[PDB]
């Protein structure tokens, strides 16, 4: 962080990518997460088959 | 004794009291002479 940050600064590159990370990391929690997920949250009077 | 003697007049009195010495302190003239040059990101 002290030596290799001109001119770019390491500590914030590191912490965008983490969070681009952690909110892919969401965006799958969302819909596959197994008490509030959505797949998890439809009734069975909601779910249908194809034909 | 006549009178209070130095030793216990000393207890009501504060010392002068100095910073720590360190004896291996030299001049370091070499770093004095250098030129010295920044770099921006460690690289030169």
């Amino acid at each position: 962080a002290d030596l290799y940050s001109s001119p770019h600064d390491q500590i914030k590159e590191q912490l965008r990518l983490t969070i681009e990370t952690i909110k892919e990391r969401q965006e799958s929690e969302l819909i596959n997460n197994p008490e509030y997920g959505l797949l998890a949250s439809v009734t069975d009077d909601q779910r249908i088959s194809t034909l | 004794q006549l009178a209070l003697g130095d030793h216990a007049a000393r207890q009501l009195a504060n010392a002068t009291k100095t910073a720590p010495q360190l004896s291996t302190i030299t001049p370091r003239w070499l770093t004095h002479l250098l030129q010295w040059i920044p770099v921006e990101a460690g690289i030169y």
